């Protein structure tokens, strides 16, 4: 007879209306993503815009029932998430336009030819070779050539439409009454009407620059090895001191220093703990590997799988008579169906992916139980922490030993750590200051500091001044360098991934400090411990009921994130690097200019 | 050598809705009991008051037996005391009760892919039911304070809801067969046995 009332009853039919709907349309994507076909795609669209319908139905109905007027908090996130992912709002002729826009941007993406250099011929595309050249190319010349070209093709047409697109996209903003669309995706870490446990859209942006100023030492340091090392490899290119000159980096855009590697390393006598080989030599299996990883979950005090998983999973090409999209996705298509889709090759690599992708399966059935609108994980960080920890903790020598991959007669030295340090540092360390640029950057332009006028060249200057890498050739205002990037091009947040290190690291060492072991946690384990277990477990069963300060109290301890474990996890190449670098000089200076 | 219809209920082709449930009452006949182990093992055989092992030797007035279909976690709340949406509303069973309560998982029969829809249940009405009744009756639920015609539209809803049943469901989703067995002594003075 009440408010509350109304709203629980409302919430209890729309649950079970919407669960069924949901999985419809997750079961006929799966099944277009394994079987591209024109009848499977139409299922797909269909599905998708009677799902897309009535959400929109559903939340246009949910106009009543006014929040300060609803008491039970439980009830207003739940409110809150119908109404935010419910909402409609603008004119016709602009809702359209905004989408056909996105749609035009996906596909010339999606459709990107460089073609051959000063002379009309076949054209690649990044799929094919073109990334590859870049990732594996010794040539200056041909770098220099094709990381031009592939701005030249794409971002010059993109510009006028990412303007429109953002004079649209802040349109909406300010119709759904946020300071602006900055705002729209800094508002994903709110909590409020708790008291202790708060969060406001502000405190982001200060708590990101000061992880960030406290973490600079050690980045400098690297960059000033990577640049003394670049400087051996390639002859007469760079400066000895100033800023580090791209098309070196690796990867298109320069966001993962992985492929960087086998140039830079300091001791390659020595073997890499790579274990490829075993698995040839004693015929591993797909099979194999998985019920290893589930051996493995069910050893630190979790459930193992389900047949249904194991019966319709998706693990190993067909061939070529049926076409899938081979990409590792962990899949929740409800009603207690879970699978993967992926396509093992025998690798160590593979094997590093299977406990990946397990994580977030196991962390899909911890939170099952809560509400539809509830069944989510908190923060869109967590959910890649908790599959990135696991990846951390198996694949340690100590683990490979006892497994039996590796050579019983192996010994671990200095040597091995201070090379397997550095192989995780150039990816783990090297892309938190590009996406914190990017997020910045991206932030400043919606919210209208910098003017249109000076897009090009404000980027360019805190490229420079940043990270420390300056333009090869000159650029205008014809040119849009960031549009390169997919998820900028796609409408994307980018913060996560920043997020997502300290989460991973946070994790990593209270459960490591759970599960008494001594030493470096570099080299730790969680394998045969029942008490991490159920501190994960706990955190695990609640999804969106708590809010995120409480889930992290919870299982670490503290109150919000801090760069002292990431600290303590690279101490060693620290201090080695300072040893190191005792001749050469660090920092960089922006006045050098290759670029004049 | 005349024996009880037991084999009829248990192997049946349609076993109907929840708040709609089945009775049939059986008298006059030789029990023999034996039909039960002719079927798959029983995802839950609890008996309460009467034992298995003796089971025959008993006398008895009447006996009653109950059919109907549920899905996965839901056959938990089948007790004599518990509380949970099926057993406030849909169906409901004393506390001072005896007999024995049989279950079989059934995901090979009652299942399409296209999605089963001919089995509803109840989720919405007031007075929980007193224990050994059935409510049929549908009408629109009345919600807040205003006057609710034949069309439910806004603040009204019409109650009971459907399953829907597929072969890819998980377990604890995939529908069970539930059959209830109820008998009586019938303390006061008895004319049979
Ligand atoms: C309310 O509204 C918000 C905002 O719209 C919704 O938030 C969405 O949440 C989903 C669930 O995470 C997000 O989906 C994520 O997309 C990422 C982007 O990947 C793109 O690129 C890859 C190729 O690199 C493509 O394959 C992919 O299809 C995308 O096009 C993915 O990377 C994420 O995957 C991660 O998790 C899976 C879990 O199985 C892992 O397997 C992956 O390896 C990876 O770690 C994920 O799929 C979506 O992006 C969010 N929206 C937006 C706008 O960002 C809420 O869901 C919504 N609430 C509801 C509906 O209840
Ligand atoms: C806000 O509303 C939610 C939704 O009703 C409230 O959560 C509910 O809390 C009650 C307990 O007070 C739960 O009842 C439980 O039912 C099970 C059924 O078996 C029973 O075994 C337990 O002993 C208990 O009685 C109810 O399930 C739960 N609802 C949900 C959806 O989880 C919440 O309490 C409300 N907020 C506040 C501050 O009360
Ligand atoms: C991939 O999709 C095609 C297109 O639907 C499937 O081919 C159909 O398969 C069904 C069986 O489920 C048949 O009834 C249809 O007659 C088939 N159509 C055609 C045009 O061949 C194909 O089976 C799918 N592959 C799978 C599911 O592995
Ligand atoms: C966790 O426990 C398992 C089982 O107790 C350990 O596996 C055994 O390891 C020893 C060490 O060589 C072998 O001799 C046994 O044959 C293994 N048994 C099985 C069933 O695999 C495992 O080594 C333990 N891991 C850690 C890190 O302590
Ligand atoms: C999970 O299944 C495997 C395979 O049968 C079994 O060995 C293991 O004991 C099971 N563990 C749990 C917790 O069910
Ligand atoms: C590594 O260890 C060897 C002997 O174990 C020692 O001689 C050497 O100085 C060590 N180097 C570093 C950098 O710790
Ligand atoms: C059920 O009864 C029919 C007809 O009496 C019979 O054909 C069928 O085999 C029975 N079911 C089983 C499982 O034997």
């Amino acid at each position: 007879s009440t408010i509350e009332e109304q709203a629980k009853t409302f919430l209890d039919k729309f649950n079970h209306e919407a669960e069924d709907l949901f999985y419809q349309s997750s079961l006929a994507s799966w099944n277009y993503n394994t079987n591209i076909t024109e009848e499977n795609v139409q299922n797909m669209n269909n599905a998708g815009d009677k799902w897309s319908a009535f959400l929109k139905e559903q939340s246009t109905l949910a106009q009543m029932y006014p929040l300060q007027e609803i008491q039970n908090l439980t009830v207003k996130l739940q409110l809150q998430a119908l109404q935010q992912n419910g909402s409609s709002v603008l004119s016709e002729d602009k809702s359209k336009r905004l989408n056909t826009i996105l749609n035009t941007m996906s596909t010339i993406y999606s459709t990107g030819k460089v073609c051959n250099p000063d002379n009309p011929q076949e054209c690649l595309l990044l799929e094919p070779g073109l990334n590859e050249i870049m990732a594996n190319s010794l040539d200056y010349n041909e770098r220099l050539w094709a990381w031009e070209s592939w701005r030249s093709e794409v971002g010059k047409q993109l510009r006028p439409l990412y303007e429109e697109y953002v004079v649209l996209k802040n349109e909406m903003a300010r119709a759904n009454h946020y300071e602006d669309y900055g705002d729209y995706w800094r508002g994903d870490y709110e909590v409020n009407g708790v008291d202790g446990y708060d969060y406001s859209r502000g405190q982001l942006i200060e708590d990101v620059e000061h992880t960030f100023e406290e973490i600079k030492p050690l980045y400098e340091h690297l960059h000033a090895y990577v640049r003394a090392k670049l400087m051996n490899a390639y002859p007469s290119y760079i400066s000895p001191i100033g800023c580090l000159p791209a098309h070196l980096l690796g990867d298109m855009w320069g966001r993962f220093w992985t492929n960087l590697y086998s140039l830079t390393v300091p001791f390659g006598q020595k073997p890499n703990i790579d274990v490829t080989d075993a698995m040839v030599d004693q015929a591993w299996d797909a099979q194999r590997i998985f019920k290893e990883a589930e051996k493995f979950f069910v050893s630190v005090g979790l459930p193992n799988m389900t047949q249904g998983f194991w019966e319709n999973s998706m693990l190993t090409d067909p061939g070529n008579v049926q076409k899938a999209v081979c990409h590792p996705t962990a899949w929740d298509l409800g009603k207690g169906d879970f699978r993967i889709l992926m396509c093992t090759k025998v690798t160590m690599d593979d094997f590093l992916t299977a406990h990946h992708e397990m994580g977030h399966i196991q962390y899909d059935m911890a939170y099952a139980a809560q509400p539809f609108l509830l069944r989510n994980g908190a923060n869109e960080g967590f959910h890649e922490a908790v599959g990135e920890i696991m990846s951390l903790s198996a694949a340690t020598p100590k683990h490979l030993k006892s497994i039996g991959l590796l050579s019983p007669d192996f010994q671990e030295d200095n040597e091995t750590e201070i090379n397997f340090l550095l192989k995780q540092a150039l990816t783990i360390v090297g892309t938190l200051p590009f996406t914190y640029m990017l997020e910045k950057w991206r932030w400043m332009v919606f919210k209208g500091e910098i003017p249109k006028d000076q897009w090009m060249k404000k980027w360019w200057e805190m490229k420079r001044e940043i990270v420390g890498v300056v333009e090869p050739v000159p650029h205008d205002e014809t040119y849009c360098d960031p549009a390169s990037l997919f998820h900028v091009s796609n409408d994307y947040s980018f913060i996560r991934y920043y997020t997502r290190t300290l989460y991973q690291f946070q994790f990593q060492e209270a459960l490591c400090q759970a599960a008494k072991h001594e030493g470096p946690l570099h080299k730790c384990d969680i394998s045969n411990s029942t008490e991490a277990g159920q501190k994960l477990f706990n955190m695990l069963r609640l999804g969106k009921s708590e809010p995120w300060t409480l889930a992290l109290e919870n299982v670490v301890g503290a109150k919000n994130m801090n760069v002292r474990p990431l600290l303590n996890y690279f101490e060693p190449l620290f201090t080695w690097l300072k040893d190191q670098n005792k001749n050469s000089f660090v920092g960089w200076s922006t006045d050098w200019s290759p670029y004049a | 050598t005349n024996l009880c219809p037991f084999h009829e209920v248990f192997n049946a082709t349609t076993f109907a809705s929840v708040y709609a449930w089945n009775r049939k009452r059986i008298s006059n006949c030789v029990a023999d009991y034996s039909v039960i182990y002719n079927f798959a093992p029983f995802f839950a055989f609890k008996c309460y008051g009467v034992s298995p092992t003796k089971l025959n030797d008993l006398c008895f007035t009447n006996v009653y037996a109950d059919s109907f279909v549920i899905r996965g976690n839901e056959v938990s709340q089948i007790a004599p005391g518990q509380t949970g949406n099926i057993a406030d509303y849909n169906y409901k069973l004393p506390d001072d009760f005896t007999g024995c309560v049989i279950a079989w998982n059934s995901n090979k029969l009652d299942s399409k892919p296209s999605g089963n829809y001919n089995y509803l249940y109840r989720l919405l009405r007031k007075s929980k039911l007193k224990p050994f009744e059935r409510d049929i009756s549908t009408e629109i639920y009345q919600a807040g304070n205003k006057p609710c015609n034949g069309v439910a539209g806004p603040n009204c809803y019409s109650p009971l809801q459907s399953y829907g049943f597929r072969p890819t469901y998980g377990v604890g989703h995939q529908p069970y067969r539930v059959v209830v067995l109820s008998f009586e002594l019938l303390h006061a003075p008895a004319t049979v046995c």
